[PDB]
C-alpha cells in the first residue's frame, strides 16, 4: 500500500508515521536515515608530487669542444661550461689547461615519493546520492538496505519498496576544482595543466601516476663547476608540493558546511542535513490487519506528568484508556510539536499506559493517535538545566515554541490595546459627524 | 606511525557557550565548526595553556582537539529567566533566549503603541474640538449634559 | 587542448588555443550509445524500465 | 584547577591527603607491549613557576 511523505535531511532522528488503510488497522511506520552520500562525478586532471633532479653523469671532453643536444625530457638544462681543468683522485683528469669542456646535465624526474603522497587534481560536476535506510513497520523488524536518492529507483527493503528521494537542496560542498591529498580534500582552484608557475603548486604535473609527460618548471639552471672539481651544480626553485603543504590552510573536511564528514573511496560528503527528502514506501498487504480484529480504545483521557523541553526525551505523560479487548496497538503523534518514544502499547481491558515524548515548546498541546482514537494531550514544560549536551535535539521549533501563556496575554493585551484606542478614535469621529450633521439638516 | 595524543581539554558549559581549558604538551591544532549554514571555521595553533570560548548554538559546534577524534556538542534552551512571571522575567529570558528579535520586538511593539497612541489621541482631541466648538461659539445654550460631560464643557 | 591556458608546443612556437567562445555541446545530459550511433535519449533511471 | 596552581596540595610537608587534580586519564596500551600509558595535565607548579 502507497504512502507518501517528506521527511527532513536529518541522520539518526527517524521519521514516523501512521499508515491508514480504509478498512486495516493502522500500520505504524519508521523510517531512519543511517547514512547519506553525495558522491560526486570526478575527473582527475593530474597528480602533483616533489620533483627529483636526475643529474647524470657529465661528459667531459679532455682537448675538444663538444655541443649541446636538446633531448625530449621535462626541464632539460644542458650546458657546455668550457675552460674546465678536472682533478680527481689520480689527480690531471684531462692534459690541456685551457681548452677543457665539460658537458652539465641535468633533468626533472617525479620523485619516488610521488607512489604513496601526491595531490590529485580533480574536477567534480555532479554525481548520485546513496542513503542506507532502515525501515520497521508493524511487527517486522529492522532491515537496513541501501537506495539511491534520486526519486525513480525502487529499494526492496524486506518486503516493502521504497522510493527516496530527490533532495530538495542541490547542494554540495565542493566546488568545481578539487584537490585531494590523503585523506584531505581541498578546494583550490588548481592551476589547470602546463600552467602551473614555478614553486607554488603544480610546478609538477603528470597526468597519471606512471605518465611519461611529466610538465615540469622549475626553473632548473646550470652552473658552473667549481675549478678542479668535477661536479654538476645547479640552481633550482623549492618544490611548490612542500610549499602547498606548509602553506595549505585548511582542509573541506574543517571548513565544510552542515556538518559534512567527507570520505575518500570514492569521494563523497556524508550525513550533510540540508533540505528534505520525499519518500514513498509500498507497505505489504499482508502487514495490515483487518479493522474488526484490533481492539477498539475510548474513554481516553491524557495527563502530562513531569515535563521538560531537552532535547532529549523530557517528558512523561499518562493516558487512562478503558478498551474493548488487549493486545498491542500502535501510538503517534502527528501535529509535530511532540516526537513520542514508543512507537506500540500493549492494552488491557482497561487501566492506563505510560508515554515519553520531546518537545520545544513551553505548553505541548499535541494530539496523540492511538490505534484509531485521538486524545489531546496539553501540560506546561519546565526549562532544561543542562547547558550543552551531546546528542542532536529530536525535535523542531516553531517559532512558536516558546511564547508561553503569560506572553501571548501580553502581545493579546498590547495589540488589543492600540486597536481598541484605534477603533474608539474612529467611531468618535463618526459619532461627531453624526451629530453635526443632524444638527445642520 | 604513533602520533601524541594530547590532554583532553577541561570542558565547562555556558550558556550557548563552550568554555575548553586546553594544556598541550606541544604546539596542538584546535578546530571548530558550526553544524550550520554558515560553519565559522576557527583554525588555531595552541602553544601555552589556554581558554578558548567558543559559541554553541542549537544547531550545533564540533570541536576537534589535536589527534583526538572530532567531538559534536550542541547548545540546549536553558538560558535565564521566568516565563510565566513578572514582565521584567519575559523580557530577560526572551532576551536570553533570543538577542536580537527582542530589542527588535520591543522596539517595533513599542514605536508602533506609541504611534497609535499618538494618532488615536489626535483624533479624540479633533472629535472633542468639534464637539466643543459650536457650544463655545454660543455663549448661549442649554447644553446636551450628557455631552457636557463626555468632552470637557462647562455648561450653563 | 582549448582552455586558453595550456601551452602547446608545435615546432617552435608556443600556442595558447581558446577557450571556444560558445560552450554549446551537442549531447545533452543523457545519452544512448549504440554502436557508433549516439542517441539524445532521457532514458529510464536504473531500476525504472 | 587541573594545571593552573595549587593542582596538587598537602597541608603539610609529610601529610597523606594530598590533594591533587590533574585530569589523570588512563590510555589503552600499544598492541602487543605491557605499558601503562596514561595522560595528565602538566604541573601547574611549573606553570606558576
Ligand atoms: C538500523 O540499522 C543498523 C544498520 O544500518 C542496525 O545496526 C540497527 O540495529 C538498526 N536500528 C535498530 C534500532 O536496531
Ligand atoms: C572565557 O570565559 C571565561 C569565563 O567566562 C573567562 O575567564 C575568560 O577570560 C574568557 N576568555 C575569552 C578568550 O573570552
Amino acid at each position: 500500500y502507497e504512502h507518501t511523505a517528506v521527511m527532513p535531511n536529518k541522520v539518526g532522528i527517524p521519521y514516523k508515521a501512521l499508515v491508514e488503510r480504509p478498512g486495516y488497522a493502522p500500520v505504524h511506520l519508521q523510517i531512519q536515515l543511517v547514512n547519506t552520500r553525495i558522491i560526486p562525478s570526478t575527473n582527475l586532471e593530474y597528480i602533483t608530487c616533489k620533483y627529483k633532479t636526475k643529474v647524470p653523469s657529465p661528459v667531459v671532453k679532455c682537448c675538444g669542444a663538444t655541443q649541446c643536444t636538446s633531448k625530449p625530457h621535462p626541464d632539460y638544462q644542458c650546458q657546455v661550461f668550457s675552460g674546465v681543468y678536472p682533478f680527481m683522485w689520480g689527480g690531471a683528469y684531462c692534459f690541456c689547461d685551457t681548452e677543457n669542456t665539460q658537458m652539465s646535465e641535468a633533468y626533472v624526474e617525479r620523485s619516488e615519493e610521488c607512489s604513496i603522497d601526491h595531490a590529485k587534481a580533480y574536477k567534480v560536476h555532479t554525481g548520485t546520492v546513496q542513503a542506507m535506510v532502515n525501515i520497521t513497520y508493524g511487527s517486522v523488524s529492522w532491515r537496513s538496505a541501501d537506495v539511491y536518492v534520486n526519486g525513480e529507483t525502487p529499494a526492496k527493503i524486506g518486503d516493502a519498496k521504497l522510493i527516496i528521494g530527490p533532495l530538495s537542496s542541490a547542494w554540495s560542498p565542493f566546488d568545481n576544482k578539487v584537490v585531494v591529498y590523503g585523506h584531505e580534500v581541498y578546494n583550490y582552484d588548481f592551476p589547470e595543466y602546463g600552467t602551473g608557475k614555478a614553486g607554488s603548486f603544480g610546478d609538477l604535473q603528470s597526468r597519471t601516476s606512471t605518465s611519461n609527460d611529466l610538465y615540469a618548471n622549475t626553473n632548473l639552471k646550470l652552473q658552473r663547476p667549481q675549478a678542479g672539481i668535477v661536479h654538476t651544480p645547479f640552481t633550482q626553485v623549492p618544490s611548490g608540493f612542500e610549499r602547498w603543504k606548509k602553506d595549505k590552510g585548511a582542509p573541506l573536511n574543517d571548513v565544510a558546511p552542515f556538518g559534512c564528514s567527507i570520505a575518500l573511496e570514492p569521494l563523497r560528503a556524508e550525513n550533510c542535513a540540508v533540505g528534505s527528502i520525499p519518500i514513498s514506501i509500498d507497505i505489504p498487504d499482508a502487514a495490515f490487519t483487518r479493522i474488526s480484529e484490533t481492539p477498539t480504545v475510548s474513554d481516553l483521557e491524557c495527563k502530562i506528568t513531569e515535563c521538560t523541553y531537552a532535547f532529549d526525551f523530557g517528558g512523561i505523560a499518562t493516558v487512562a484508556y478503558k478498551s474493548s479487548k488487549a493486545g498491542n496497538c500502535p501510538i503517534h503523534s502527528p501535529s509535530g510539536v511532540a516526537v513520542i518514544k514508543e512507537n506500540d502499547v500493549t492494552l488491557a481491558e482497561s487501566g492506563s499506559f505510560t508515554f515519553h515524548f520531546s518537545t520545544a515548546n513551553i505548553h505541548p498541546a499535541f494530539k496523540l493517535q492511538v490505534c484509531t482514537s485521538a486524545v489531546t494531550c496539553k501540560g506546561d514544560c519546565k526549562p532544561p538545566k543542562d547547558h550543552i549536551v551531546d546528542y542532536p535535539a529530536q525535535h523542531t521549533e516553531s517559532f512558536t515554541s516558546a511564547i508561553s501563556a503569560t506572553a501571548w496575554s501580553w502581545i493579546k493585551v498590547l495589540v488589543g490595546g492600540t486597536s481598541a484606542f484605534i477603533v474608539l478614535g474612529l467611531i468618535a469621529t463618526a459619532v461627531v459627524a453624526l451629530v453635526l450633521f443632524f444638527h445642520r439638516h | 606511525c604513533i602520533a601524541t595524543l594530547a590532554p583532553e581539554p577541561l570542558v565547562e558549559h555556558k550558556h550557548r557557550t563552550l568554555i575548553l581549558h586546553l594544556h598541550p604538551d606541544h604546539p596542538t591544532l584546535l578546530t571548530t565548526r558550526s553544524l550550520g549554514s554558515d560553519a565559522n571555521p576557527t583554525r588555531q595553533w595552541i602553544e601555552r595553556p589556554t581558554t578558548v570560548n567558543f559559541t554553541v548554538t542549537g544547531e550545533g559546534l564540533e570541536y576537534t582537539w589535536g589527534n583526538h577524534p572530532p567531538k559534536r556538542v550542541w547548545a540546549q534552551e536553558s538560558g535565564e529567566g521566568n516565563p510565566h512571571g513578572w514582565p521584567h522575567e519575559v523580557v530577560v529570558y526572551y532576551y536570553n533566549r533570543y538577542p536580537l528579535t527582542t530589542i527588535i520586538g520591543l522596539c517595533t511593539c513599542v514605536a508602533i503603541i506609541m504611534v497609535s497612541c499618538v494618532t488615536s489621541v489626535w483624533l479624540l482631541c479633533r472629535t472633542r474640538n468639534l464637539c466643543i466648538t459650536p457650544y463655545k461659539l454660543a455663549p448661549n445654550a442649554q447644553v446636551p449634559i450628557l455631552l457636557a460631560l463626555l468632552c470637557c464643557i462647562k455648561p450653563t
